[PDB]
DNA sequence: CATATATGCCGGTCTCACACGTGCCTGGAGACTAGTAAGCGCTTCTAGTGGCGGTTAAAACGCGGTAGACAGCGCGTACGTGCGTTTAAGCGGTGCTAGAGCTGTCTACGACCAATTGAGCGGCCTCGGCACCGGGATATATGGTAC
DNA sequence: CATATATCCCGGTGCCGAGGCCGCTCAATTGGTCGTAGACAGCTCTAGCACCGCTTAAACGCACGTACGCGCTGTCTACCGCGTTTTAACCGCCACTAGAAGCGCTTACTAGTCTCCAGGCACGTGTGAGACCGGCATATATGGTAC
C-alpha cells in the first residue's frame, strides 16, 4: 500500500491535509476541491519562505543566531510588499523603525 | 493530567528556516508571530474564495478560487511568485495521483 | 557643570526607544487600570497575564502610531511641538473622530 | 467572605515620563504640558473599547476570566490585529 | 421574455414603512439604499455570529449568538434596543409553537 | 393549515428567507430555531428605524416619498446610524451642509 | 460694472453643492477614464452603465470626503486654501499614503 | 490630450465645494487627477479581477460593488 | 441709504415611474424520522489572586534659561471674478450584434465511510545562545580661550 | 582647540529556553460508493456599443486686482535638562482556591425528506408626485457718500 502524504505529492513542507480540513471545518462552503488546500499550502509556505528569509538576515546583521520579533519587524517594515499586507497588523514585540523627521534634526 | 493537543504551524515554519537559514534558530515570542501570520493569511485567502464562489452561485472552493484570492489580497510582486509556486504544485500534486 | 542644549537629550531618547522594543508604560499601573475599566464593564472578572501584555502590547503600540501621526500634524503647522490639536486633527483624519 | 481593594484614579499610573517614552518611540523631541491629559483620554477610551469587546466575548463563553484570544479577537474586531498572543 | 427572477427585501420595507409613516412611499433608487442596508447589517451579524460559533467549537449559530453578534456590532442604544425587539420576537415566536 | 413563522414572531421581515439565507451562506454546520427570527427582528428594528427618520426628512423636504438623499440626513444627523454607517457611502446622497468657521466672512 | 469680493461666489458655489446630490463630473470623460484604465488589466472589455455610475458615485464621494480632511489639514495650519501637501497628509494619516 | 485631463479644473472645483474647500491652490488639479487615477486603479483592478473569475467580458455593477467592499468603500445601491 | 442679482416660490403643466391588481410558480412550511451537538452533571489541578519586605530605579519637583510659539507687519502674486469665445457633452436616435446567461445533457469529482498507520504532539532533558556586566575606544556636543 | 559625557563594542560570566529524543495516538490516508456540481454546447434576446447632427451648457482663456501666503521680526514664557528628594515598581517568595478545561451521560434539536399551498415574483396599468419652469417676490451683497 502507500500513506505518503499529499505534501509530499506536491512537493511541499506545509501540511497539505491539516489545510483540507481547516478549509472543510471552516464554513466557506460546501465543497473543497481536491486542489484548493494543495494551492493554499504552497501559498502559505511561499509567504513564510520569503519573511524567514529576510528575517534571519535582520538576525544576522544583529549578530544573532535566532530571529526574535523585532527581526521579523525589520524585515516586514522595510519590504514594500510585506509591509503592505501587514499594514494593519501589530507585532508583539517588534519596536518600529529609526526614523527621525528632517526638521528635528539639529542645524 | 497530559494536557490537550494544541495544534501549531512551527514544525512546517522551522522545516522552512532550515532550507533558508540552516544554521539560524528562532525564539518562542518569534514562533508565536509566526503562527499569527499563517492563520491570518489562511483566512484571508479562505474569505476571499468563499466570497468568490458565493458570488457566481459555486458550492465549491477550488485552486481557482484560491488564485483569484491570492490575486486580489497579496501586492504585485508578492501574488505574481504566490500563484506561480502554487500553480506548480497543483500541476505536481495532479499528476502525483 | 556641564548642561545639554534643548532638544538634544529629547534627540537622544529618540534613538534610544526607537532601538528598542522593550513595553514604555510599567506593568503594575497598566495592570491596575485595565483591572478598573473592565470592572466598571463587570465585577468579579480574573484575567490571564497574558491578556493584560496583550492589551497593554495593543495600547503601546496604537499610542507609538498615533504620536507619529500627531508629529506630522504639528510638523504641517510648522511647529516642532506636539499639542492637543494634533492628536485631534490625527485622529479625525483616521476616522476615530 | 474577604474584599477587594476599591480601584480609584488608576489612569494616573499613565504617568508623564511613560507618555513621553512613548512619544520619543514616536519621533517627538517637544510635547506641550497639555499632551499628557489629553493622551489619558484617548488611551481610557482605546481600552474600554478594546475591553468591552474581549468581556463580551469572555461573557459569551459563559467564562469568568478573560484570555488572551478574548483580547486577540476584539483586537482582530477594532482593525488592530496583533501577532504574537494566539489565534 | 422568459421573465428572471431575482429577490429583495423591497415588499418588506414598504410593510415598515407603512408602520412607521403611513402615508409616505420610496423612490426605487432609495429601496435600492435600503436593500444594500439590510444586505449588509444580514452580512455584518451572521459574519460574527460565524466568528462566535468557531472559536467556541460549537456548530451551530443560536439567537445567543445572533445576540453577542448585534452587542459587538451596534453601538450602544441601537444595540439595547435590537436586543429588546430581537429577545421579544423569539418569546413570542416560542409562545405560538 | 399553514402560516408564516413571520407572523408567529410578529414581524414583517421575513423568517424563512433569513433561515435559508443563514444556511446558505457558510455561516455553520447548523442553524437554531430562534436565530432568523432574531436576526429578522434586528433587521426590521434597524429598517424602521432609518425609515422613520428618513421619513421625517421627507416630510422637513416638502416630499411625500423618500429619495436617497432623505436616507442620507436621516443616517448623518443620528450620531449612531452615521456610525454603524461609518464606512459606507450613500448612492445620490450628498453631504450635510457644514461650512467650517473661519471660512465665513468677516 | 459689478463685481462680489473675492470668497463670496465660492461660499455660494459650497452652499449649492452641499444642497445637491447631482454628480460633478461629465459622465463621458469619466467613462473615457475608466475604460482606460481597465483595458491596461484585461482587454475587448464592454461596462454595464451601472458598473459605470457606481464607480463615479464611488470616486466623487471619496475624493468630497478627501476634500473634507485636506480642508482640514490647510486650516491646522492656518490657512484658507487647500494645497497638495494638505492631500498628503490626509492621505498619510488615513494609511493610503505611507 | 489624454482621458484623465476630461476631469477638469471645474468639476474637482465642484467637487471640492461639495467638501466645503473656499479656495483651491492651482498645484491641486493635477494633484487630485493622480490620487483620483490610483483610486479608480485599485478599484477597477478588483472588478476585472472579479469579471476574469465569472469569466465575462463585461465589468458588472456587482463586480464594481464587490470591489469596492474589498476596498473599504461599500457602495449602496447598486446591488450590496 | 440705494442698487444689483441670487435664490426662493407659485401655480400650472405635464410625464413617467411608482405602486397597484393579476396571475403564476417556486420555494419555502407542516408533518415526520432519525443521529448527533451540546447541556449538564462530576473531577481534576492550573494559574490567577493577594500578601510581605529589601532594594532601588523611576517618578516627581523646583529651578533656571533658551529656543520655539505666537502675533504683528508688510510685500508680492496667486487666486477668484466675470467676460467673451470655443468645445464637446448630452441627447434622442436608428440600427447592430456581442454575449449574458438560461436550459438541457453527462462525467468527473468530491463527499462519505470506516478500518489502518505514521505525522505531530506533550513530555522531558540539556547545553549553547545571549542577557547582563564592566573595561577601554570612540564620537559628539558643549565649553574654555586665544587671536 | 579642549574637554566632558553618551554610546559602541569587547570578552567573560552564568542562566534557562530552544531544540532535539521519545512513545503515544489521532487525523489523515486508502480505496470503494454514490449524488450531483458544473462543463460544455445550443439558443435567445437583453443591453452594450456606435455613427449622426443638433443645441445648448459648460469649459476655456484672458485680463483685472485683491485678500492671502508667506517670510521677517520681536516678545515672552512654556517646556527641556538636571539636581535632589520621594515613591512605589519589581522581585522572589509565600498561601489559597476559583474556575478552566476535560469527560461521560443523555435527548431536544435540527436537518433531511415529501407533500402542499400561498408568498413573493414579473407583468401590465393609469395616474399622481414631482420636475420643470416662467416670472414674480424676497433676501442679501455691495458700494456711495456725507456725517
Ligand atoms: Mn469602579
Ligand atoms: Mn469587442
Ligand atoms: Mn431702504
Ligand atoms: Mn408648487
Ligand atoms: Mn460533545
Ligand atoms: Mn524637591
Ligand atoms: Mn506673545
Ligand atoms: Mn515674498
Ligand atoms: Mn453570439
Ligand atoms: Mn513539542
Ligand atoms: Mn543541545
Ligand atoms: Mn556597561
Ligand atoms: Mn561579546
Ligand atoms: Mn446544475
Ligand atoms: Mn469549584
Ligand atoms: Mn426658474
Ligand atoms: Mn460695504
Amino acid at each position: 500500500r502507500k500513506a505518503k502524504t499529499r505534501s509530499s505529492r506536491a512537493g511541499l513542507q506545509f501540511p497539505v491535509g491539516r489545510v483540507h480540513r481547516l478549509l472543510r471545518k471552516g464554513n466557506y462552503s460546501e465543497r473543497v476541491g481536491a486542489g484548493a488546500p494543495v494551492y493554499l499550502a504552497a501559498v502559505l509556505e511561499y509567504l513564510t519562505a520569503e519573511i524567514l528569509e529576510l528575517a534571519g538576515n535582520a538576525a544576522r546583521d544583529n549578530k544573532k543566531t535566532r530571529i526574535i520579533p523585532r527581526h521579523l519587524q525589520l524585515a516586514i517594515r522595510n519590504d514594500e510588499e510585506l509591509n503592505k499586507l501587514l499594514g494593519r497588523v501589530t507585532i508583539a514585540q517588534g519596536g518600529v523603525l529609526p526614523n527621525i523627521q528632517a526638521v528635528l534634526l539639529p542645524k | 493530567r497530559k494536557r490537550s493537543r494544541k495544534e501549531s504551524y512551527s514544525i512546517y515554519v522551522y522545516k522552512v528556516l532550515k532550507q533558508v537559514h540552516p544554521d539560524t534558530g528562532i525564539s518562542s515570542k518569534a514562533m508565536g508571530i509566526m503562527n499569527s501570520f499563517v492563520n491570518d493569511i489562511f483566512e484571508r485567502i479562505a474569505g476571499e474564495a468563499s466570497r468568490l464562489a458565493h458570488y457566481n452561485k459555486r458550492s465549491t472552493i477550488t485552486s481557482r478560487e484560491i488564485q483569484t484570492a491570492v490575486r486580489l489580497l497579496l501586492p504585485g510582486e508578492l501574488a505574481k511568485h504566490a500563484v506561480s509556486e502554487g500553480t506548480k504544485a497543483v500541476t505536481k500534486y495532479t499528476s502525483a495521483k | 557643570p556641564h548642561r545639554y542644549r534643548p532638544g538634544t537629550v529629547a534627540l537622544r531618547e529618540i534613538r534610544r526607544y526607537q532601538k528598542s522594543t522593550e513595553l514604555l508604560i510599567r506593568k503594575l499601573p497598566f495592570q491596575r487600570l485595565v483591572r478598573e475599566i473592565a470592572q466598571d464593564f463587570k465585577t468579579d472578572l480574573r484575567f490571564q497575564s497574558s491578556a493584560v501584555m496583550a492589551l497593554q502590547e495593543a495600547c503601546e503600540a496604537y499610542l507609538v502610531g498615533l504620536f507619529e501621526d500627531t508629529n506630522l500634524c504639528a510638523i504641517h503647522a510648522k511647529r516642532v511641538t506636539i499639542m492637543p490639536k494634533d492628536i485631534q486633527l490625527a485622529r479625525r483624519i483616521r476616522g476615530e473622530r | 467572605k474577604r474584599h477587594r481593594k476599591v480601584l480609584r484614579d488608576n489612569i494616573q499610573g499613565i504617568t508623564k515620563p511613560a507618555i513621553r517614552r512613548l512619544a520619543r518611540r514616536g519621533g517627538v523631541k517637544r510635547i506641550s504640558g497639555l499632551i499628557y491629559e489629553e493622551t489619558r483620554g484617548v488611551l481610557k477610551v482605546f481600552l474600554e473599547n478594546v475591553i468591552r469587546d474581549a468581556v463580551t466575548y469572555t461573557e459569551h463563553a459563559k467564562r469568568k476570566t478573560v484570555t488572551a484570544m478574548d483580547v486577540v479577537y476584539a483586537l482582530k474586531r477594532q482593525g488592530r490585529t496583533l501577532y504574537g498572543f494566539g489565534g
